[PDB]
């Protein structure tokens, strides 16, 4: 239903979380001018789970497929809705007589 | 209807009489029934939906002799769109409703005289023939139009 | 303090903050009176 | 089948597209996050491009010759505009994090 | 990494190049809806060319009536019938590229993370003037181009189809060319032999039974 819209949202917002962190790990790393680059795991697993959280999400609400088959919505499809034609409906009958005449 | 022998959401009754609208039935009655509801009280709720079902239930409410609705309904849509086509064509099935076809003919002879490829107006005119009962003329128009 | 290749590095001092705050609005605005006008001639053409 | 309608495939495709698109654009910025560069980064972007056919198995299931004449267009549908749009959000975000 | 670069410049001028060209690309397709075309056709035409439709599909399916209907149709259509706006889509473009050269132009904006060689230089770095530096670094026309280039595929997601962005003659032919493409079909009946496929097998009268009878509306 309504459930994968607030899990891609989810996700969106903790991939945001992530970036803003690795800008200020980063940031905070060239003040101190240590050549280590040191790259905290953590961070790496929280993008990596948002990226394939949101993915999975995604891939849930592009729509439905439909068969290619020309023959599959007329199954059920019957010859009281085909006969009727709005541009020649004619309005001279009994439907008029029985509701008030 | 709603919460009346149904409980069921604005949107269920829209997606229902789009559903109606795609495949051409002609129950009036029910129709009728929940249009009218849409109409009143959800105007507001449908942004650019309305004028649609507008038509559907004045052409709905001429086949089931309830002519009050449909007045309001055509004085809606006339309100909104003034000087269109569309219009004047359930103006005329309006009038040919009540046994008026002289007005009727002169209508859509003036709409084909505005615009000479119309399509909508020949049809109304081989409807309003057959319903006098003349086959004949009917058929002869309806070779010519095809 | 001199710069040899004219301070590519550096944001200049002479920036105008409200020209391009104006210009941003404008675009906004513009898109949307743009995307009511084509929503409304499509509607009447629909109609007519 | 004898007899098809071109609105299902059509519709069918702009699925399709509209999957490869967005799996393409969040690969790319997840990419750019993590600072991958160089073609070591490219290999993440095919490892994503896998990823998605797959979820597409579990989005067709069985009976999927109804849907679609084979999965050729399934697994290698679209590998030309993702990756520009790949690279055009790798470099914007690498830009937006890394450098400054 | 090389240089060291200030947050104010990644903060006031790489974003606002992207939204404008975003609002930019917005403009030029609603614009492009709003006067698109106003086209009108006589009824000779239209009538001419459902004619000419009746003819192709008469040519592509006359395999699913019976032969005499066929060949009577084909004796008609033989003897009696058959022979009895782009500069606000372009300029803004250009426009748009000069304004942003002339107001934005002078600094480096980003970099991208793949070694290139020298022959990139000399189009990621139209507005610097130095004379050593990589091809990686780019200027801000350059990022603008990128950027308009790169969103294709975002405007095909985010709007309708796809804009926002660049890339009958005579009757008495089509009536010629119409007439010689239909002499030389010949019927052939796709029901010969229907009978025979329809008694290889039950007829599936499995999952139609299911559910329930309909009651009333909902």
């Amino acid at each position: 239903p309504s459930l994968w819209k607030g899990l891609v949202g989810i996700g969106l917002f903790a991939l945001a979380h992530a970036a803003f962190s690795a800008a200020q790990h980063r940031s905070y790393m060239r003040l101190t001018e240590k050549e280590d680059e040191s790259l905290p795991i953590d961070i790496v697993l929280q993008t990596l789970l948002a990226f394939a959280v949101t993915c999975y999400g995604i891939v849930h609400i592009a729509g439905e497929f439909k068969d290619m088959d020309a023959t599959s919505e007329l199954k059920n499809k019957t010859f009281d809705t085909l006969r009727n034609h709005p541009s020649f409906y004619v309005f001279n009958h009994r439907g008029r007589v029985l509701f008030r005449p | 209807k709603v919460s009346e022998l149904y409980d069921v959401t604005w949107e269920e009754m829209r997606d229902k009489m789009r559903k109606w609208r795609e495949e051409n039935s002609r129950n009036s009655e029910q129709i009728v029934e929940v249009g009218e509801e849409l109409i009143n009280e959800y105007a507001s709720k449908l942004g650019d939906d309305i004028w649609i079902i507008y038509e559907q239930v004045m052409i709905a409410a001429l086949d089931y002799g309830r002519d009050d609705l449909a007045l309001f309904c055509l004085q809606e849509l006339r309100r909104q769109f003034p000087g269109s086509h569309r219009v004047k064509r359930l103006t005329g099935m309006r009038f040919e409703a009540m046994e008026r076809y002289d007005d009727a003919i002169q209508l859509y002879d003036r709409i084909l005289q505005e615009d000479p490829t119309n399509t909508a107006a020949r049809k109304r005119k081989i409807a309003i023939r057959k319903a006098q009962g003349k086959n004949v003329e009917a058929i002869r128009e309806l070779n010519e139009y095809l | 303090r001199v710069y040899p290749s004219k301070q590519f590095d550096v944001l200049k001092d002479d920036y105008d903050y409200v020209l391009i705050s104006s210009v941003l609005f404008g675009l906004v605005f513009a898109t949307m009176i743009t995307k009511r006008l084509a929503q409304v001639k499509l509607l009447n053409r629909a109609w007519r | 089948p004898p007899f098809i309608s071109e609105a299902a495939v059509r519709g069918n495709a702009a699925v399709l597209d509209y999957c490869r698109t967005s799996v393409s654009a969040l690969s790319g910025a997840t990419a750019g996050i993590l600072g991958l560069t160089g073609l070591y980064g490219f290999i993440f972007y095919l490892l994503a491009s896998v990823l998605l056919s797959l979820l597409l198995i579990l989005k067709a299931g069985r009976r999927w010759n109804k849907y679609f004449k084979s999965r050729r267009p399934l697994f290698t549908g679209g590998l030309i505009g993702g990756l520009f749009t790949y690279v055009l959000f790798w470099t914007f975000l690498y830009g937006m994090v890394h450098v400054y | 990494p090389e240089l060291l670069l200030d947050s104010n410049i990644r903060l006031w001028v790489v974003l606002p190049i992207v939204i404008i060209t975003f609002f930019v690309g917005m403009i030029r397709h609603y614009v492009s809806i709003l006067l698109q075309s106003d086209k009108k056709l006589t009824q000779e035409q239209v009538s001419d060319s459902q004619v000419l439709i009746r003819s192709r599909v008469l040519r592509e399916n006359g395999k699913y009536i019976p032969k005499q209907s066929f060949l009577t149709r084909k004796y008609y259509f033989n003897n009696p019938e058959d022979g009895f706006g782009n500069v606000t889509n372009v300029l803004p473009m250009i426009l748009i590229g000069g304004w942003i050269n002339m107001t934005f132009s002078g600094f480096v904006t980003t970099k991208v993370p793949f070694p290139l060689t020298l022959r990139f230089k000399p189009m990621l770095q139209q507005g610097i003037e130095l004379l050593t530096l990589d091809a990686s670094w780019v200027s801000s026309a350059s990022w603008y181009f990128l950027n308009v280039f790169g969103l294709r595929s975002i405007y095909s997601l985010i709007l309708g189809q796809d804009n926002a962005a660049d890339q009958p003659a005579d009757t008495n032919k089509a009536f010629k060319t119409e007439w010689e493409a239909l002499e030389l079909t010949d019927h052939q009946w796709a029901l010969d032999d229907v009978e025979e496929e329809l008694m290889a097998k039950d007829l599936h009268f499995e999952g139609m039974f299911k559910k329930e009878l309909q009651t009333s509306i909902f």
